[PDB]
């Protein structure tokens, strides 16, 4: 239930940030820590930490 | 015939997920990261409960 | 040693599952934007509303053209308005004119 | 982590005149594109050479509010820094000082006269701490509950 | 999910299951999925083509229009090391000291002209590169891809990410690459046939 959380508030975080406009350091950095969290959910502790 | 599963099993085949399959799986779309309320204990709306 | 009890959140009965005397059943249709019906079987003493929620994504209208209201829809925060809440319309002009010209000195030279 | 510090490497830093004169160049390219909506619909004639130069506007006062928010991303590091170990990690509260900058920068005045970052504080430890307040447990507090709890 | 975002599983449990399907290796295509390096999805030949000769005319008026400010700067910066050469000449001095001016404005001119060079480099490199424009391409520096941009932007689709991978998986199509494979482990030897 942690890590299903955690998804729901990247993924909530970064709908909003696309309607919203933002740059694409912004955008590319919300990206990278919600594949990271999708990774964390499948296999937790295989790539990095 | 996995649906209401009957008691006559000739193979079990794994293959590959795809978007179509897993929205036709589900029975809706969670987007809260909600569990209980604090106080009443009863599950939340459109959460993970 | 350690033995503990514990329940779920959630009681259970004991019935029998009849299926022939069941509750008189409408089964109601409704339609999602990208052409996607959820048939939905409700009671036949009940209520149908022209929207549903459904498994889409999206709140599903009624497949009826009789309730096409779109009408309680708007962006209550524009970026535009809370500058026009801040900043007066010749204020603005102004300063809109003075780029328009620094931009015109600019490119034309 | 590493890899977004040096992604913020590349930004630099600038002056309450130059962030007033940003916030200038912001206002003038959105009256510039409010007019170019405003004469696109139900419109008589746009002028090409016009509509031409105000969307150079329009472009330039973009990319002014980008590097403004770019020269922000630091302090809003430096700010957020002082929230770790309560609930989250340190990349939500990043993300939610960058929401903090968004809604300074549009509820943010050139003639206050004020400097960028001592205005915004206030707003991305405003939304850090409501973050922390929403995501903070497994179950959900309300937020006055909450304020108890802390006292 | 707003984007996408693709598996773990065929990504990091070694042998790479994609990198072996697109040939790549695996720690050029963690850059990609993990958004550090950018990648050129498809890249069009014929506009290509004729855009070839035309911009290279335009490049070659560009640089020639880059060394006229070159000569320009060297011009000036030549002209400043002879008002040092009139203005340490005139006093009867010491010429050490007389002698440093000059060495100054003349390291000024050897940094003025190497600039150039290095600026004269990059559109070298740039124009190098579109010529060198293919598929399944990693771009690091995304600085040199806003140029890219901003100079040869058109005639060419890039992303960067998991929808690049899907957008490069999409158009991709097996069989002729099947076929490829076919051919080589058929005929040749080696590492490239064990691969």
């Amino acid at each position: 239930n942690d890590l299903y959380r955690r998804v729901i508030n990247r993924n909530n975080r970064l709908k909003r940030l696309i309607d919203l406009g933002a740059p694409e350091i912004i955008v590319n950095n919300e990206k990278r820590m919600l594949q990271e969290s999708v990774d964390a959910l499948f296999d937790n502790g295989r790539r990095g930490r | 015939g996995a649906m209401l599963d009957v008691n006559f099993f000739d193979e079990l085949r794994i293959g590959l997920a795809t978007a179509e399959d897993i929205r036709q799986w589900s029975y809706g779309e969670v987007k809260k990261p909600e569990t209980i309320n604090y106080r009443t204990l009863k599950p939340e709306k459109d959460g993970l409960f | 040693d350690r033995v503990l009890r514990g329940s779920r959140l959630g009681a259970v009965s004991y019935e029998t599952d009849r299926n022939h005397d069941l509750a008189p059943r409408q089964i109601a249709r409704y339609r999602t934007d990208n052409g996607e019906e959820f048939e939905v079987p409700f009671a036949d003493d009940a209520e149908i509303p022209g929207t549903w929620l459904c498994r889409n994504g999206m709140e599903g209208t009624l497949i009826e053209g009789d309730l096409p209201e779109p009408k309680k829809v708007k962006p209550p925060r524009t970026h535009w308005d809370m500058l026009l809440e801040r900043r007066s319309i010749e204020e603005l002009e102004e300063l809109l004119k003075e780029r328009l010209e620094l931009i015109r000195s600019r490119r034309r030279g | 982590v590493r890899a977004y510090l040096k992604q913020i490497g590349k930004v630099a830093l600038l002056n309450a005149e130059e962030e007033v004169e940003l916030a200038k160049r912001i206002e003038a390219g959105l009256y510039a594109t409010q007019l170019m909506t405003e004469l696109s619909e139900r419109g008589e004639k746009l002028p090409a050479a016009q509509r031409r130069d105000m969307m150079w506007i329009c472009r330039d006062g973009d990319r002014a509010k980008n590097h403004l928010l770019e020269a922000n991303l630091r302090l809003v590091v430096s700010l957020a820094k002082r929230y770790t170990g309560r609930g989250m990690a340190f990349l939500d509260l990043i993300q939610e000082g960058n929401l903090g900058l968004i809604r300074a920068v549009e509820k943010f005045d050139y003639t206050k006269g004020y400097k960028f970052s001592t205005y915004a504080t206030w707003w991305i430890r405003q939304a850090i701490t409501r973050a922390m307040a929403d995501q903070a447990r497994t179950i959900r507090i309300p937020v006055h509950m909450v304020e108890v709890i802390n006292k | 999910l707003a984007a996408p975002v693709t598996h773990i599983w065929y990504f990091k449990g070694v042998p790479s299951r994609l990198g072996y399907l697109l040939d790549l290796a695996p720690k050029d295509l963690e850059k990609i999925i993990y958004f550090a390096a950018y990648v050129i999805t498809s890249v069009d030949e014929e506009m290509r083509h004729n855009e070839l000769s035309t911009l290279e005319a335009e490049m070659a008026v560009e640089r020639k229009a880059v060394e006229d400010q070159r000569d320009g700067e060297l011009e000036a910066r030549a002209q400043k090391l002879e008002a040092d050469l009139a203005e340490l000449e005139a006093e009867g001095a010491k010429a050490d000291a007389r002698r440093k001016v000059r060495d100054g404005g003349e390291r000024e001119m050897r940094q003025i002209r190497d600039r150039a060079q290095r600026e004269l480099d990059r559109l070298e490199d740039i124009w190098s590169t579109f010529t060198k424009l293919a598929p399944k391409q990693l771009i690091v520096d995304e600085n040199l891809y806003r140029e890219l941009v901003d100079r040869y932007g058109e005639y060419f689709t890039g992303a960067m990410g998991a929808e690049s991978i899907q957008k490069l998986i999409e158009n991709f199509d097996i069989d002729a690459e099947a076929e490829s494979l076919r051919d080589v482990i058929r005929n040749g030897k080696g590492q490239k046939k064990l691969r």
